[PDB]
């Protein structure tokens, strides 16, 4: 819950557990979407990123 | 819901009949007038209220107006409804309808691999 | 009638002999009212040409001069259809709220009531409105003769 609660309040959503993933609701417009983060992350490992 | 002296209390009182005892059951606050039931999900307890569910999982409606248009002028509500030959003025259920289709998800799903996103309300305040 | 129509008036009422005297048969009148965008009842028509009798119907003739002042005469009317009531009535013929009505009924109402038509007069007004299933949607074909 913790760690859940922390990574929120800093401003990410996007958290692993595992293999599956949690992700809660921001409802805020962050700004981590874009043709630069896309490619980013385009061919990226699991920990690269 | 293929039975005249049935309604959706008829129904809810069977419903009692069966389940009943079942672990995952529950009967509602005494408000059977409007007759509800309860059901322990995963998410929550939940009372709904079985009226007018024999009717909305039967889907009748007025074969007349129906084919009326099935032949009507306007060619796009003409193709919309060129297909009436199931609407009823008097074949399968709407929830086994679903519940078919339902398990061929549920049956090509099980068949990929797995990527689960689980997405978390943070709150009800929409804050 | 502005001179500017009036002008063109004889224009039209010209084009309209088949030989050359310069006169319109009793008879024509109503196409050559119709043609200049009129659209007189059958009745209106012929009380502005004091009632004849078919036969008469085919050899008395018409000057401009004289025929003008009928076109007017006509041309100031009391009332006219509209979609409003127009479709209203031919959507009686429904069969069930389609929306659309069978070329087949339409053909016959409209040749057994009232200014009864011939099946030829149908047969040139509906040709081409009839689906597959030779179904008429009146909402339009209304439209059609109206706009037209």
């Amino acid at each position: 819950l913790h760690n859940l609660r922390e990574r929120y309040f800093s401003g990410l959503i996007y958290t692993y557990s595992g293999l599956f993933c949690v992700v809660i609701n921001p409802y805020k417009q962050l700004p981590i979407y874009s043709e630069k983060i896309i490619d980013m992350y385009k061919g990226k490992k699991r920990h690269e990123m | 819901c293929w039975f005249p002296k049935a309604t959706d209390t008829s129904f809810v009182e069977k419903l009692i009949q069966e389940q009943g005892n079942h672990a995952k059951f529950q009967k509602s606050k005494q408000l059977k007038d409007k007759t509800e039931f309860c059901i322990l999900h995963y998410a929550g307890k939940v009372t709904y209220n079985a009226s007018a569910w024999l009717t909305k999982n039967m889907d009748p409606l007025n074969d007349n107006v129906t084919s009326l248009l099935n032949q009507s002028s306007d060619k796009f509500v003409a193709d919309l409804w060129k297909d009436v030959d199931r609407i009823v003025g008097l074949f399968r259920t709407v929830g086994q309808l679903y519940k078919e289709q339902l398990t061929k998800l549920m049956t090509t799903l099980r068949n990929t691999n797995p990527n689960f996103v689980r997405c978390i309300i943070p709150n009800h305040e929409k804050r | 009638f502005s001179e500017e129509q009036t002008a063109e008036f004889k224009e039209a009422f010209q084009l309209f002999d088949r030989t050359g005297d310069g006169k319109i048969l009793y008879s024509q009148c109503g196409d050559v009212m119709r043609a200049l965008g009129q659209n007189p009842t059958n009745a209106e028509v012929m009380k502005v040409l004091g009632n004849p009798k078919s036969d008469e119907m085919n050899l008395k003739t018409l000057k401009f001069e004289q025929f003008l002042p009928m076109m007017q005469t006509i041309a100031k009317n009391k009332d006219q259809g509209c979609f409003e009531d127009y479709v209203e009535g031919l959507r009686v013929f429904d069969k069930e709220g389609n929306g659309t009505v069978m070329g087949a009924e339409i053909r016959h109402v409209l040749v057994t009531l009232g200014e009864k038509m011939t099946e030829e007069e149908v047969e040139q007004l509906v040709a081409g409105h009839e689906d597959s299933n030779g179904c008429i949607n009146y909402e339009e074909l209304v439209r059609m003769v109206l706009s037209g």
